[PDB]
RNA sequence: UUCUCCCCGAAAUGUAUUGAGGUACAGCCUCGGAUGUUGACCAUGUCCUGUAGAGCACUCACAAGGCUAAACCUUAUGAAACUCCGAAGGGGCACGCGUUUAGUCCGGGAGUGAGGCUGCGAGAGCUAACUUCCGUAGCCGAGAGGGAAACAACCCAGACCAUCAGCUAAGGUCCCUAAAUGAUCGCUCAGUGGUUAAGGAUGUGUCGUCGCAUAGACAGCCAGGAGGUUGGCUUAGAAGCAGCCACCCUUCAAAGAGUGCGUAAUAGCUCACUGGUCGAGUGACGAUGCGCCGAAAAUGAUCGGGGCU
RNA sequence: GUUUGACUGGGGCGGUCGCCUCCCAAAAUGUAACGGAGGCGCCCAAAGGUCACCUCAAGACGGUUGGAAAUCGUCUGUAGAG
RNA sequence: ACCCCCGUGCCCAUAGCACUGUGGAACCACCCCACCCCAUGCCGAACUGGGUCGUGAAACACAGCAGCGCCAAUGAUACUCGGACCGCAGGGUCCCGGAAAAGUCGGUCAGCGCGGGGGU
C-alpha cells in the first residue's frame, strides 16, 4: 500500500510506538511503500489512526 | 456393585505398563478368557469353555487356561498381562491362572 | 425494608437495568430513569404515599427492595477501620427498571397516585401500560 | 402489514423508522427490515393473539404470527420483533389474555377482581380461528374464591398448556385490621 | 480484618504445544484440576511433572475430563 | 562543593531491616569486552483464564400468589467473598510465511529506593477533597515551542546551529494580535451564550399518539339544567359538596343522589349534558431542538476586554 | 554506666507484627490499605504402607417404653454427604 | 458376507430416565443345593462353590416411542480491544472490528471397533 505518518508518537500508548518504529517511519511527514501481507496489514491496522494510507 | 469390575479394570493403567490385558470373564459354569491389545483397539488370542466340556468339573478352566496359553504362545506374547474382574482370587479363577502362568 | 441475616457489606458500580421488566402484576407501573440508590425509607414512604391516596387497598406491588448495606463515620476522621454497619440499607435501581405496580385502580386514579410518590424519589420517573407480554 | 427492503445493512434502518427483525418456519429464515410506524400501529391490533399477512418487495406473500419481541429499556419503542409461521392445523401454542366479563357480586361485596395470570399458552387447532381473547364469567364468585385453569372455556379442543389447578382469577378480600 | 497471607503461585507452567524436558513441571494446581495422562506423573502436591521428554498436549471434554500428556519427537 | 564542549541517560518499584527521610540485594543508567539476530512490533497456529455481561442449576438474600409452617407449583428479583454459562482483551509456546533493530553473557563505575497529575479499573471516604491505597496508559518529574486569557499534569507537539524563505498540527481568522464582519440551510429575544438541581410554566421550532367537525364541535352569548329527595349511616344538625358506605329508579329535545363557590344547616351563583344563535377548525397526552423561573455573601466590577442578535 | 522497638491519615491511648484460606485482584502470574471474613503454633503407632471388599446426605410410605430427631424395612437418591 | 449373542474398547447424555413391546436350550440371568475350599464384623443375599429341570418372570438384550431430560441455530442485544467524545457528578454517546449468556427455530432416544459362540 502507500503509508505516511501524520500524527506523532508523543503521548501515544507503548505498543503503537514500537510499531511506528517497526514500519520504519521516524519523523512525521514520512512516507513509504508497503506489501500486502498478513503481518504487515496487521501492523498498519494497529496504528491506522496515526497514518494517512493513500489507497 | 457394577463398580466392582471398573475398580479393577481401571486399577490396571493399561498402555503405561507396556503389557497386554487378559480379560477373564465368568458367567455360567463356563469361562471365556481373552487377551486384548490395550494401546490398539484390538484383541489377540481367545480361549473358551464354549466348544469344551474338556473337564466335567468347572476347573475345566485348567483346559481353557492352557488352551489360551498355547494359542497365545503361537503368537509369541507371554509376559504377565492378566486382567481380572468382579471375581475374587483362588478357586476357579486361579485354576485358570496357574494353567496360563507356569502353563504358558 | 432492612432484612434478616446476610453477607453484611458492599462496594459500588453501575450498569443498566437487568431484571426489571416493562410490566408485571397489574395494569400500571412505575419506572426509574436514573441510576441511583433507594433506601429502606423512600420506597417505604412511597408505599404509604400511594396507599394513602387509594382506598388503602392492597392492590399495590413493589418490585424493588433494599439489600445493599451502607456505612458512615462513627464520629469523624480516618483513625481506625472501615465501619458503620447499620447506617442504612439501600436498593440499587438502574434505568428502565420497574419500581412499583398497582392493581384495579383507574387511569387518573394511578396517575395521581404515582405522581404523589414521584416526589420522595431521588430520581425522575414515568408510569406505563402493557404491550410487550412476557411470561416464561 | 408490509415491508419492501430487507438488507443486512444496519445503518439504513434508523434513518427512517424501521426495526431490525426476522421470521422463520424452520424451512428457511432471512433478513428483515420493517417500518416501525405502522408496526406498532399493527401489533397493537394483533399481538400473539393473531397472525397477519406479510408482503415483501419482490412479490412474496407469506402469512405469519408474531412470536417474541425484544424491547429497548430506557425507551418505549421495540428493537427486535421475532416472527413465526403457520402450518394448519398443528401450529405452536398461542398466548391468550383473560378478559373477565360481567361484574361479580363479590366485587359488590367490597372485594376486588384480580387476574393472577393472563396470556395462557394453550394450543390448537386452526391458526385462522385463534383464540384472540378469553371470556371468563366472574359473577358466580364472591370472596376468597379462586377460579382455576380447569374452569376456563376453550372450544374446539384446545388443550390447556399449564396445570389444570393453576389459579387464574381470584377475587381479593376487603382491607382488614385488628390490633393496635 | 488485616490477616490475609501469601501468593502461592499456582498455574499451568508448560502450556500445550510446548516442548518439555524430563522433570519439567506441567501444572501447579490445587487438588485434581488436571488429570495426568500418557507420559505424565503426579506428586504429593499433585502438580503434574514430565516423565519423558517431548511435546506436551492438553485434552479435555467437560468436568474433570481435563488431561495433560506427553509424546516424543525424533 | 568553583574551567568548557560532546555522547548516552535514569530512579522515587520489589524484598528484609530497633526498619520507615537510613542502609543491603534485585530492578532501571553507563563504559568495555564476547556473542550475534536470539530483541522489537505485527500476523498465523496452538494451549491457559473465570472478570465484563448474563443467569438462578448450587449457597445467602428476596416480591405476589397457589397448596396442606419447611418443602412443593405459577409468576418475579439481588449478589465482592453465589455460578448452569461466559466474551472483548490478556498470558505461554512455535513459526517466520514480513517489517523493523535491538537482545544476552562477562567484567569497571554509578545514582534512585519522598514521587505528582489526568483518563480508565477498584478499595477506603460521604460514588466529598488540589483526599488516601493499589492496578493501568500517558505526561510533568529531567521538557523548551504552539494552544488552553494567566495556568507542571490537559490538547498539538521532543528544541544540533544559522536564515528579514515555504506547508501544516492543536487551536483559530469583527478590533485589542496573525489570519473569511466567508458561504448554504436552520435555531435562539435569554446577553442565553458567559452561575447547579429537584420542581414549575399556553416561551418557541421539528416529529408523533389519539377525539369532537360543517349531521355545525372547542370558546362567546339565550334559556333549560327537572322527579322520589333531605339516598342510608354518623353528628348539635350534614339535605351534591365534615364525613365514612353506596352511587339504582322515574321523566326527557336533557339534567351527575351530582365539579367548584356558598350556609350554622337548604336556599343563592356557574359547570356536567340538551336546544338555539354565530363561523372554521379545536381540544388532550407524551417525545425532541433551543430557551424561562427556580439562581442570596462579604474591598470594584466584567465573557481576557472592547463589544456582539 | 545504660536500656526503655516499629507500624500509625501528627504523636499518644487502643490495636497490629510470623504462618494458612477466600474476597479485593480489573478471565496469565504478581499487586496496597489501622480494607471486607476466618483459621494455625496441632493431631494421627494408626487418621501411615499395601492388599482386598464397602457407598453416602435427605425425603415419602410402614413399622416396638423410642417422640422433631432414634433403630428396622422398601422406594427415590450426580452427591443435595463425607 | 449377512442376522444375532457373549465379551471388550473408543467416544467420554444429540449416547440418560420413566411409559413400554419382543427375547429363551444358543448365549445371559435368576433358580437348585452346598460339611468342607471361600466367605458374610448378622444372614452363602454378597463373594464362593456343585449343577439340571423350571422360567423369560426380575436383571440383562434389542426394537419402539421425541412427555422429561441433554444438544441447540440464524436475528438482535449485553459487554468490549482500538479510535473520538458529552456530563459538576452518579453516569452516558459516536465510529471500528470482536462478540456472549438466556430465549426461540429446532435436533435426538447415539456412533465407531476388536475377538469368540450360535442361525442363514
Ligand atoms: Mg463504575
Ligand atoms: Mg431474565
Ligand atoms: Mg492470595
Ligand atoms: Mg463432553
Ligand atoms: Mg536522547
Ligand atoms: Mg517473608
Ligand atoms: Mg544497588
Ligand atoms: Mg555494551
Ligand atoms: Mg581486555
Ligand atoms: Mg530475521
Ligand atoms: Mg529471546
Ligand atoms: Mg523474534
Ligand atoms: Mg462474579
Ligand atoms: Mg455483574
Ligand atoms: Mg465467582
Ligand atoms: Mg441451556
Ligand atoms: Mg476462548
Ligand atoms: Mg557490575
Ligand atoms: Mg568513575
Ligand atoms: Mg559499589
Ligand atoms: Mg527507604
Ligand atoms: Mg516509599
Ligand atoms: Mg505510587
Ligand atoms: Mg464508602
Ligand atoms: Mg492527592
Ligand atoms: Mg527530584
Ligand atoms: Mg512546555
Ligand atoms: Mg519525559
Ligand atoms: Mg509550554
Ligand atoms: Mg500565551
Ligand atoms: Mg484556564
Ligand atoms: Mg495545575
Ligand atoms: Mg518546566
Ligand atoms: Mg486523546
Ligand atoms: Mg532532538
Ligand atoms: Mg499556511
Ligand atoms: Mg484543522
Ligand atoms: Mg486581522
Ligand atoms: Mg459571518
Ligand atoms: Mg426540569
Ligand atoms: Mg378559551
Ligand atoms: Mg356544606
Ligand atoms: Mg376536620
Ligand atoms: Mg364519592
Ligand atoms: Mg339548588
Ligand atoms: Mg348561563
Ligand atoms: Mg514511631
Ligand atoms: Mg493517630
Ligand atoms: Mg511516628
Ligand atoms: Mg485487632
Ligand atoms: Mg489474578
Ligand atoms: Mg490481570
Ligand atoms: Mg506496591
Ligand atoms: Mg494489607
Ligand atoms: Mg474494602
Ligand atoms: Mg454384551
Ligand atoms: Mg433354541
Ligand atoms: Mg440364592
Ligand atoms: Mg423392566
Ligand atoms: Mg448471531
Ligand atoms: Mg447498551
Ligand atoms: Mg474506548
Ligand atoms: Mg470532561
Ligand atoms: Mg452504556
Ligand atoms: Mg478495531
Ligand atoms: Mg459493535
Ligand atoms: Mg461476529
Ligand atoms: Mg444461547
Ligand atoms: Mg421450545
Ligand atoms: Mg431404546
Ligand atoms: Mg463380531
Amino acid at each position: 500500500m502507500k503509508i505516511k505518518l501524520v500524527r506523532s508518537v508523543i503521548g501515544r500508548p507503548g505498543n503503537q510506538v514500537k510499531t511506528v518504529q517497526a514500519l520504519g517511519l521516524r519523523k512525521i511527514g514520512d512516507s513509504r511503500e508497503v506489501s500486502d501481507t498478513p503481518a504487515v496489514r496487521g501492523m498498519v491496522k494497529t496504528v491506522k489512526h496515526l497514518l494517512e494510507v493513500q489507497e | 456393585r457394577r463398580k466392582l469390575r471398573t475398580r479393577r479394570k481401571v486399577r490396571t493403567t493399561t498402555a503405561a505398563s507396556g503389557r497386554l490385558r487378559l480379560s477373564v470373564y465368568r458367567s455360567s459354569k463356563h469361562i471365556y478368557a481373552q487377551i486384548i491389545d490395550d494401546s490398539r483397539g484390538q484383541t489377540l488370542a481367545a480361549a473358551s469353555s464354549a466348544a469344551l466340556k474338556s473337564g466335567n468339573k468347572t476347573d475345566t478352566a485348567a483346559a481353557v487356561g492352557k488352551a489360551l496359553a498355547a494359542a497365545a504362545a503361537e503368537k509369541g506374547i507371554k509376559q504377565v498381562v492378566f486382567d481380572r474382574g468382579s471375581y475374587k482370587y483362588h478357586g476357579r479363577v486361579k485354576a485358570l491362572a496357574d494353567a496360563a502362568r507356569e502353563g504358558g | 425494608k432492612r432484612t434478616k441475616f446476610r453477607k453484611q457489606f458492599r462496594g459500588r458500580m453501575t450498569g443498566d437495568a437487568k431484571g426489571g421488566d416493562y410490566v408485571a402484576f397489574g395494569d400500571y407501573g412505575l419506572i426509574a430513569m436514573e441510576p441511583a440508590w433507594i433506601k429502606s425509607n423512600q420506597i417505604e414512604a412511597c408505599r404509604i404515599v400511594m396507599s394513602r391516596h387509594f382506598r388503602r387497598g392492597g392492590k399495590i406491588y413493589i418490585r424493588i427492595f433494599p439489600d445493599k448495606p451502607v456505612t458512615k463515620k462513627p464520629a469523624e476522621t480516618r483513625m481506625g477501620k472501615g465501619k458503620g454497619a447499620v447506617e442504612y440499607w439501600v436498593s440499587v435501581v438502574k434505568p428502565g427498571r420497574v419500581m412499583f405496580e398497582v392493581a384495579g385502580v383507574t387511569e387518573e386514579q394511578a396517575k395521581e397516585a404515582f405522581r404523589l410518590a414521584g416526589h420522595k424519589l431521588p430520581i425522575q420517573t414515568k408510569m406505563v401500560k402493557r404491550e410487550v407480554y412476557d411470561e416464561a | 402489514m408490509e415491508l419492501t427492503a430487507k438488507p443486512r445493512t444496519p445503518k439504513q434502518k434508523l434513518d427512517e423508522s424501521m426495526i431490525a427483525a426476522v421470521a422463520y418456519n424452520k424451512e428457511n429464515n432471512v433478513s428483515f427490515a420493517l417500518d416501525r410506524k405502522a408496526f406498532d400501529r399493527a401489533f397493537r391490533q394483533q399481538s400473539t393473539t393473531g397472525l397477519f399477512d406479510i408482503t415483501v418487495e419482490g412479490g412474496e406473500t407469506f402469512p405469519a404470527l408474531v412470536k417474541a419481541v425484544q424491547m429497548d429499556k430506557r425507551k418505549r419503542a421495540p428493537i427486535h420483533v421475532d416472527f413465526y409461521m403457520v402450518t394448519y392445523g398443528e401450529p405452536v401454542e398461542v398466548s391468550v389474555p383473560v378478559h373477565t366479563t360481567g361484574r361479580s357480586q363479590g366485587e359488590v361485596q367490597g372485594g376486588l377482581v384480580d387476574i393472577v395470570v393472563h396470556n395462557l399458552q394453550i394450543v390448537a387447532p386452526g391458526p385462522r380461528r385463534i383464540p384472540q381473547e378469553l371470556v371468563v364469567d366472574v359473577t358466580k364468585m364472591n370472596i376468597g374464591d379462586h377460579i382455576t385453569a380447569g374452569d376456563i372455556k376453550l372450544p374446539e379442543g384446545c388443550t390447556l398448556a399449564a396445570d389444570p389447578e393453576l389459579t387464574v382469577v381470584s377475587v381479593l378480600p376487603p382491607r382488614l385490621t385488628a390490633e393496635e | 480484618n488485616g490477616r490475609d497471607s501469601n501468593p502461592k503461585y499456582l498455574g499451568v507452567k508448560k502450556f500445550g504445544g510446548e516442548v518439555v524436558k524430563a522433570g519439567n513441571i506441567l501444572v501447579r494446581q490445587r487438588g485434581t484440576k488436571f488429570k495426568a495422562g500418557q507420559g505424565v506423573g503426579m506428586g504429593r502436591d499433585h502438580t503434574l511433572f514430565a516423565l519423558s521428554d517431548g511435546k506436551v498436549v492438553f485434552i479435555n471434554k467437560g468436568k474433570g475430563a481435563r488431561f495433560i500428556s506427553i509424546e516424543a519427537a525424533q
